[PDB]
RNA sequence: GGUGAAAUUCUUGGAUUUAUUGAAGACUAACUACUGCGAAAGCAUUUGCCAAGGACGUUUUCAUUAAUCAAGAACGAAAGUUAGGGGAUCGAAGAUGAUCAGAUACCGUCGUAGUCUUAACCAUAAACUAUGCCGACUAGGGAUCGGGUGGUGUUUUUUUAAUGACCCACUCGGCACCUUACGAGAAAUCAAAGUCUUUGGGUUCUGGGGGGAGUAUGGUCGCAAGGCUGAAACUUAAAGGAAUUGACGGAAGGGCACCACCAGGAGUGGAGCCUGCGGCUUAAUUUGACUCAACACGGGGAAACUCACCAGGUCCAGACACAAUAAGGAUUGACAGAUUGAGAGCUCUUUCUUGAUUUUGUGGGUGGUGGUGCAUGGCCGUUCUUAGUUGGUGGAGUGAUUUGUCUGCUUAAUUGCGAUAACGAACGAGACCUUAACCUACUAAAUAGUGGUGCUAGCAUUUGCUGGUUAUCCACUUCUUAGAGGGACUAUCGGUUUCAAGCCGAUGGAAGUUUGAGGCAAUAACAGGUCUGUGAUGCCCUUAGACGUUCUGGGCCGCACGCGCGCUACACUGACGGAGCCAGCGAGUCUAACCUUGGCCGAGAGGUCUUGGUAAUCUUGUGAAACUCCGUCGUGCUGGGGAUAGAGCAUUGUAAUUAUUGCUCUUCAACGAGGAAUUCCUAGUAAGCGCAAGUCAUCAGCUUGCGUUGAUUACGUCCCUGCCCUUUGUACACACC
């Protein structure tokens, strides 16, 4: 779909040999992590921010200034 | 045709696995919370993830869901499994201190074991 | 009766059906089994004779008397060698009736030889366990049949006794079965098909690639069919076994599809026309494409051009290298006449000009809508409106391969819940992107509107209504625009399932089918189309009287006929005349005539003078059409239809004849709802209706989009045609054409 327009690039070249013409097709995708503009990840990629653990009692009190 | 894909289901299971005491049982604040604690590219995908996440706790608070351990279901389980009964099941107190084996078990302990309190039961067809 | 349907046949002489009574015709239905006996073929209700047999029991007896066996014998499924009886159920044949292209067959009705004599088969079967017989060993288990042994076992009755029957254990001998594979095997599989290159227990028979061929000839049994024995010439590179992956099946199971059906709608096929294709014709009627996946397709609506075809006339735009002519001139151009369709110095008569760039020859160069798409690149179409595809590591198998990629449920989905010798992944799907829906929330718009304020018009007059006023001014963004956003995730509730993925119902919501529609889109493939899109291109051809290129005419449109896509109709739900008046997608000209408002002339087509617009500004509110009132028509091929044809007026174009097209008058055909067949379609959908754009100089009955009006019928099924998965058969792999 749309990721083909974003990350996939293509080129077609005709070479001329003795027997005729050979076609060259090159398809390259760059990883979206190195992308500067546009989306930086695949549409179906979901990252979870790791939570920070906490101790249970936390000593009920008040601190003033 | 409302079946969720594995992208929605695996992400929602991963969300509950580490963020149980932050999400509630309604979709409105669940989709609001998923914007910070998760990175989802599209609005349609995060609505589907949060909708299935809320649906999963519609049965998690109903009962334990297999395949999900959400950091709260763990420590009451390794609290529960040290069931040490106050009386044994193999100490002969519900009986009269004597276990009622049959005749074939009596000469078993007579041949090799030491003297113990046994009985004789005429077990037959 | 009888059949898928029917027919032959029997039926007031009473068929079929019912009762009663008799008489001849395999064998013994149920019991009947992974049960018994027998050498095999084979053998099932009884009862009685006649001999026979295995197994078991045995502290009986003989003492090697044995195993397998050329020659030689016995026994035998059935189907006809041959000679009495009894009497057809089935079909050979035969009679008939169907079906069929035929049907001498399958199917129906009847019937002679044909498992009933007593008396032979020569002895043939897929006579099969396609596995010779005798002996030993190697592995576990539960059943079962026959015998035997044991149980301080059950029941039968006299109370237990005797038997019998049953239960538990063991043993011998059988028919077999289940699990593994130490072991074998090419595998399928096998407790033997094991104990086999670590190759020897005993013995009999058979085979040596496929056919020719169980044929010829000889013998023998043979009154018969025919058995038993049994070659060669010649011919051939495979035939064959087991398994794997596909494909196919008039095979099975589970699903799906208006390019399938169902229930319907609108139709097409019938008529006229115009538009492609074929055929015929022609100087040429250029050509490619022929089921889906050729035929309003080549963006192919061709007057010239296009143009590739035909009849003719020019030009080199043949670069460069070499050689030759050649400043006592290499060569080009031309007035007039002839000639020519021609004001082509084409070519000729004449004699001027130009002059070293040219001319000729030798090589090459270039161009080609010339051929080859079966030599190719790229692009597209299709397989394929479906959900499928592949590594890594591990498991199975000698191997091709297989598992993962799956029993079940669910989904639009190999979508998921799950189960699991698999685990972890990748592509496809989904996600994604575009568009149409909601926002009194933001961002502000004289190139979009709204309200008030000024000026001013008409009525009413009472303070009101309908307007106009290019910016008079002020204010706002509801309507319109476009930036960033929000909103739906099946939310809530109820009901169903293994209690999951999900599905259904209701409420709320702008939106509950994946929200509607698209774009994009796997692995593998087709001798699919394109060399006529390309200065994309190999090979072959041509290259100067050219297959180059250009110019004049013509053709592509030619019509005894056949086919496909369509347009207009067969009228009253209508035709015609006035009246109302309602959109959306878009396009539009600087050194060039594009979209054109408005005023005037003309019946119309159209002509003329200006203006606005390089565009949310003007065309344009595109005042579109179907639609709606009022009236005429009156069931009549009529005033439905406008085909065909005649005369004239205009526009574009160098040119309109073979009518370009537009307008006016006249001419007034078929067609009365369309046979067999056949297409498309499930909601703002089909259908009706018109509008913009492409092509354009002129031509739209075509296409790409758009809006107007707006339904009936389903919420299913695999019946027809196809598709996906699993199982299954295969002699198919060019893969059922």
């Amino acid at each position: 779909g749309q990721p083909v327009n974003d990350f996939i690039d293509t080129a077609t070249r005709h070479v001329l040999m003795r027997q005729g013409v050979l076609g060259i097709k090159v398809k390259i995708m760059r990883d979206p992590a190195k992308s500067r503009t546009g989306p930086k990840a695949l549409p179906d990629a979901v990252t979870i921010i790791e939570p920070k653990e906490e101790e249970p009692i936390l000593a009920p009190s008040v601190k003033d200034y | 045709g409302r079946v969720r894909t594995k992208t929605v289901k695996r992400a929602s299971k991963a969300l509950i696995e580490r963020y149980y005491p932050k999400l509630t049982l309604d979709f409105q604040t669940n989709k609001r919370l998923c914007d910070e604690i998760a990175t989802i590219q599209s609005k349609r995908l995060r609505n589907k993830i949060a909708g299935y996440t809320t649906h999963l706790m519609k049965r998690i608070q109903k009962g334990p869901v297999r395949g999900i351990s959400f950091k709260l279901q763990e420590e009451e389980r390794e609290r529960k499994d040290q069931y040490v009964p106050e009386v044994s099941a193999l100490d002969l107190s519900r009986s009269n201190g004597v276990l009622n084996v049959d005749n074939q078990t009596s000469d078993l302990v007579k041949s090799l074991g030491l003297k113990l309190p046994l009985s004789v039961i005429n077990v037959s067809a």
